């Protein structure tokens, strides 16, 4: 499958420090089941979002259901089944930092995975139990889909 | 019992390449198998890479003593 | 003064600062047009930063192809706030400062003369120290 | 330097000839180096 | 809702903080407490305490509109084994009626009586 | 091997042998004899079980106390060599040698006499 | 206190060691007394170098100029071998100690075995050796960089290669360089 | 009975085995073997190294130097506490308490000491399931030294403990005065505002006393300072304060005051 993390979020806030850039918006979104915070940058111009919106967020290691682990070069002419068929907003980036509440002796209970989609940043901050598919310097898909509920 | 640096100074490399190129330009035999290059600078550079230049550098110490180093003996930077 | 003497100047510098901003997006046609100008390009089109609803690349994503080898460098942008490094968001900059280059790929930050100019430990200086001089010459030409 | 309550260790004089006559040739060398560094790095530049 | 007990425990079960978690009022409404009332005997002491303390921060109109379920939750909190939940329910039972705190802490709380007495003695001693 | 403890009035191995020879029930003799001979620390009586619950012998306990106190005595005799007025410290050293030379041969308390 | 707690590398706590090193190595660094003697000697040398720096550098200005950018090369080593600074590594600290010691012998500025020559060589690379020891510490390699054995060997080779290219080339006209480099900024000051 | 003799000689052959309180039984078993005690006598005369005599000598020697015996006593007690914390086995301790049939005196001996009390507290922390450790904690509580069990800010989540510590800190503040305003008030505020339950109890009790003016202005001042410290920390304590006062009797005005004080602005 290649599903690293999946949950439902609802956007608690938009860019609080002011609109730094015209076409990109900061989203402070918060979870429902696993109770982990999310900081995301989205292209507001082509995928508009508003306050209170809920969406399904599915971080995946690959777009292909069989997990063939594509090389990572743009080949639009591909007829294979993909996850992006049932999602609206899809970005591809790589994870570049994992923090934690590690001590010198005990292990970590809270992690915070940082991923960059070519500039657009996302921090997923939650309990360490759900963040184990994230290894630094690995490619990751976003696969975000707004919910009508 | 040589005491100077085992590396090749940039100035040694420059003068060695120039001299070998001039020699090759005057019908001197080539010490490396040519693959089809005709510019004497390139041939001299290829020889230096192969360490087949038939030149020894005489380094002069301040005290008046000198010591001789074969090009292949001393380390090439490039 | 063990620093570079050649850098990126004038409108090339202005446009590289306007080109690596967070909200710069390119469609496939303009990406192909730009990739036509890389001498060191390997011929592989990078996966777009956005795949749906439209394939869009980003300025940083295109710039990372210019950056030679696997170069690691960290700088700060000219207008980087001082108080940002204290509070939260230290590694996720609200203002897109804190230039970070990892494995020769631009992860975050806006490039200005503090990173592409003639300063100690700038990006071109790191390129000259790590790679040779030929590769840095190619770096200059490709950026321009 | 001989005045009381005056540090005879840190007190300098910005003048190279006077320092040469009072303290010596190594002191004048160090003071000259410091003076050149001050006059060159004053603009904020750097010379190795 | 769909297993609202886990939802309450995970939204509000920040046991590290004994404080009121943010937006406690927004997490509660008529229906939320209406579902809490029949599942008040399964959740932990920390989640219960956070719910009880946040019931104070609810706006007065919201408290008055759905005050019966608040009375039910407070009563079920008074029957709790944890003495803190007993004390908090005793304090809270006076909110739906008037709004000020229940000043009648004297019943079934001898520690409150001891602290009140010795504080009163020290206050009279240092007037 | 108790050459010198006879001067302090300390019951020795020969006394242990004669008590074991003139013993009626072993518990009485052994317990009383070595408990009066044991370290008379009021709180020590509670520490004894916990040491041997894992099976670790209390000999390790006593040897650890011995080694720590040996470090302490070396440090204190060095301090005596360093601190104190000449006359008082010399008189203290003389008296302490006079009352500690009974165990000079023993390698256990040898550093005491040797440093003094 | 901060210098001690950041460079000592205690070998007494066992939870931290298994957090940072593989189990095959924690017993080695816990049992052998020779290893602990080596580590204590390394730390004492580090403290002596600290005092030497403090008498060379009053006013506490730590901005120095040195040949090899050690931290950047450590970052390069981390990224080349995919170190993953989250799992315990396989790097025996005595390997770090011996590697630093044997690297220090190869970076020769003054060539010779004469006592005068040895003293000159030691004084020439004193500052860089101090920096190298303060960076490639066993503890810093064990908790901050997490480099593996292969990465460390590559790093030693890299430092040796980079230093030898910084040596002044004989025949260089340093006088003309100094004169030009002092005159040129003179034209651009008010 | 030859193997019993061999076991006895093996146990005794270790040096310093004479100080073992267990030896009784072992040596008693040797008396059960019927063999010649010559081996036991010779081994025991070879194992003792005068450990108790060493301790007495060390005591007299340290007293002679001039250094007070308090330092060496606390050093010895810390070493003993390290040994007891490291080598504590709950199972055999429980077995001994069950087999003895009566509460030991030696437990009472280490009840009446502070260092041993902290030893027992840290053992119970490390060995919560040790039933004799719980019995020891019960006996410590019985002896009347309940103050040393975790209190102040560490264990203020318990009802009697929190109420007692809050009452003592309030008495300390009131014995403080104007000079003690800057020092003790943050100390009290950080332990009353550690939670909304403790803060709720504190503020309710302040409001109950505030109905009395016979010096209750001091309690009102303490409550106001606690309120402002809580706001400094990040509390939304204005709603709590409105719950304290009669202002909640006017729901419109109380809600408006809550609005302005959560916003913090004059609307």
């Amino acid at each position: 499958a290649g599903i690293l993390f999946e949950d439902i979020f609802d956007v608690k806030d938009i860019d609080p420090e002011g609109k730094k850039f015209d076409r990109v918006s900061r989203l402070h979104c918060e979870s429902e089941s696993f109770k982990m915070d999310l900081i995301l940058d989205v292209n507001i111009q082509i995928y508009p979002v508003d306050l209170g919106d809920k969406f399904r967020l599915v971080i995946a290691s690959t777009l292909y259901e069989d997990g063939t682990l594509d090389d990572g070069e743009y080949n639009p002419t591909d007829d294979r089944p993909s996850r992006a068929d049932q999602f609206e907003y899809v970005m591809y980036g790589k994870v570049y930092r994992i923090e934690g509440d590690e001590t010198s002796t005990e292990a970590a209970t809270r992690l915070s995975a940082y991923v960059s989609y070519g500039g657009l940043l996302m921090r997923l901050q939650g309990d360490a139990n759900n963040l184990h598919g994230f290894e630094v310097d690995s490619r990751v898909y976003l696969l975000m889909k707004k919910l009508a509920f | 019992k040589r005491i100077t640096t085992p590396y090749m100074t940039k100035y040694e490399r420059a003068r060695v390449l120039g001299t070998r190129a001039l020699q090759i330009a005057m019908c001197a035999p080539v010490m490396v198998e040519l693959e089809g290059e005709t510019d004497p600078l390139l041939i001299a550079m290829k020889e230096l890479k192969a360490r087949k230049i038939p030149i020894i550098i005489r380094r002069y110490l301040p005290d008046g003593s000198y010591e001789d180093w074969g090009v292949d003996e001393l380390i090439i930077s490039d | 003064s063990n620093r570079p003497v050649m850098g990126i100047v004038q409108d090339t510098l202005t446009a590289v600062r306007k080109f690596t901003k967070r909200d710069v997006f390119l469609e496939r046609g303009e990406v192909m047009n730009l990739l036509m100008f890389l001498s060191t390009w390997d011929g592989k089109v990078p996966q777009p930063a956005i795949l749906k609803p439209r394939p869009l690349w980003t300025g940083k994503q295109i710039f990372s192809l210019i950056i030679p080898g696997h170069i690691n460098c960290i700088r700060t942008h000219s207008t980087h706030p001082d108080d940002e490094d204290s509070g939260p968001y230290k590694h996720i900059s609200p203002g897109d400062t804190k230039v970070v280059v990892e494995n020769g790929e631009l992860i975050m930050g806006i490039l200005c003369k503090k990173s592409l100019g003639t300063s100690a430990g700038s990006l071109v200086h790191i390129s000259y120290l790590e790679m040779g001089h030929d590769i840095t010459r190619l770096f200059y030409s490709n950026i321009q | 330097l001989s005045e009381k309550d005056v540090d005879p260790v840190r007190t300098t004089s910005n003048d190279i000839v006077e320092i040469f006559t009072v303290l010596g040739i190594e002191a004048v060398r160090k003071a000259l180096e410091r003076e050149l560094y001050h006059v060159i790095s004053f603009d904020g530049s750097y010379v190795n | 809702e769909s297993d609202t007990g886990l939802w309450l425990h995970n939204k509000l079960g920040a046991t590290d903080e004994l404080w009121a978690p943010p937006s406690i009022a927004s997490l509660l409404t008529a229906a939320v407490i209406d579902n809490i009332r029949l599942c008040f005997h399964g959740l932990s002491s920390a989640v219960k305490l956070k719910l009880l303390l946040g019931t104070l921060h609810l706006p007065r109109r919201t408290v008055d509109e759905m005050k019966g379920a608040l009375m039910e939750i407070i009563q079920l909190a008074s029957l709790d084994s944890d003495p803190w939940v007993l004390m908090v329910a005793d304090i809270l039972k006076s909110f739906p009626d008037t709004g000020s705190l229940n000043l009648e802490l004297e019943e079934q709380n001898p520690n409150v009586q001891d602290i009140l007495g010795e504080l009163r003695e020290k206050v009279g001693e240092c007037e | 091997m108790f050459a010198g403890l006879q001067d302090l009035g300390v019951a020795n191995g020969e006394d242990l042998k004669e008590t074991l020879t003139n013993c009626t029930e072993p518990l009485k003799a052994i317990e009383q004899f070595q408990t009066e001979n044991g370290v008379l620390l009021p709180s020590l009586q509670s520490a004894l079980p916990f040491l041997d619950l894992h099976g670790t012998p209390r000999l390790e306990f006593h040897q650890s106390v011995f080694d720590e106190l040996r470090d302490k005595l070396l440090e204190r005799v060095s301090a005596i060599a360093s601190e104190g007025k000449a006359e008082e410290r010399y008189k203290k050293l003389e008296d302490l040698l006079e009352k500690s030379f009974s165990l000079v041969k023993m390698p256990s308390l040898q550093p005491v006499v040797m440093c003094v | 206190k901060a210098f001690e707690k950041k460079f000592r590398f205690d070998y007494t706590n066992e939870r931290a060691l298994r957090r940072t090193l593989q189990e095959d190595l924690v017993k080695d660094v816990l049992s052998n007394a020779h290893i602990q003697n080596e580590l204590e000697r390394e730390f004492e040398r580090m403290r002596e170098d600290r005092e030497v720096l403090r008498v060379i550098f009053p006013t506490g200005d730590s901005k120095v100029v040195l040949p090899c950018n050690l931290l950047r090369m450590i970052w390069n080593a981390q990224k080349i071998f995919h170190i993953n600074p989250r799992l315990p590594s396989d790097l025996h600290p005595i390997k770090v100690v011996e590697g630093v010691k044997e690297l220090s012998k190869k970076l020769v500025i003054v060539n010779g075995d004469d006592p005068l020559s040895r003293q000159a060589q030691e004084n020439a690379t004193l500052l860089f050796n101090i920096h190298l020891r303060s960076t490639l510490c066993s503890r810093r390699m064990a908790e901050e960089f997490r480099l593996s054995g292969e990465a460390f060997d590559w790093l030693l080779g890299e430092i040796e290669s980079k230093f030898n290219q910084a040596i002044a080339h004989p025949g260089e006209m340093v006088g003309a360089l100094a004169a030009q480099s002092l005159g040129e900024p003179a034209t651009q000051m008010t | 009975d030859a193997e019993v003799q061999q076991e006895c000689l093996h146990k005794f052959s270790t040096r310093d085995y004479i100080m073992e309180p267990s030896i009784f039984n072992t040596l008693k078993r040797y008396f059960q073997a019927g063999g010649s005690p010559e081996n036991v006598i010779q081994l025991l005369s070879e194992n003792y190294t005068a450990v108790a005599q060493t301790v007495n000598l060390l005591a007299e020697w340290l007293i002679q130097t001039g250094v007070e015996p308090v330092q060496v006593q606390e050093t010895v007690e810390n070493h003993l506490k390290s040994l007891l914390i490291k080598h504590f086995d709950p199972r055999k301790a429980d077995s001994i308490f069950t087999e003895e049939g009566e509460t030991p005196a030696w437990l009472e001996q280490m009840i009446a000491h502070t260092t041993w009390r902290d030893l027992f507290y840290k053992l119970a922390e490390a060995h919560p399931d040790c039933l004799m450790l719980n019995f020891t904690v019960k006996l410590i509580s019985d002896a009347g030294y309940q103050g040393e069990i975790t209190s102040v800010s560490t264990a203020c989540q318990q009802l009697e403990v929190f109420s007692r510590v809050l009452r003592t800190s309030l008495a300390t503040i009131l014995d403080g005065g104007e000079e003690n305003l800057e020092k003790n008030l943050p100390e009290f505020a950080k332990m009353v505002c550690h939670g909304e339950h403790t803060y709720l109890f504190a503020q309710a009790m302040m409001s109950v006393l505030a109905q009395e003016e016979q010096g209750g202005s001091a309690v009102r001042r303490i409550a106001q300072e606690v309120q402002r410290f809580a706001q400094e920390k990040g509390h939304d304590a204005s709603q709590i304060t409105l719950a304290l006062g009669t202002a909640a009797s006017y729901p419109r005005a109380c809600q408006a005051l809550g609005a302005m004080l959560s916003k913090g602005a004059l609307n």
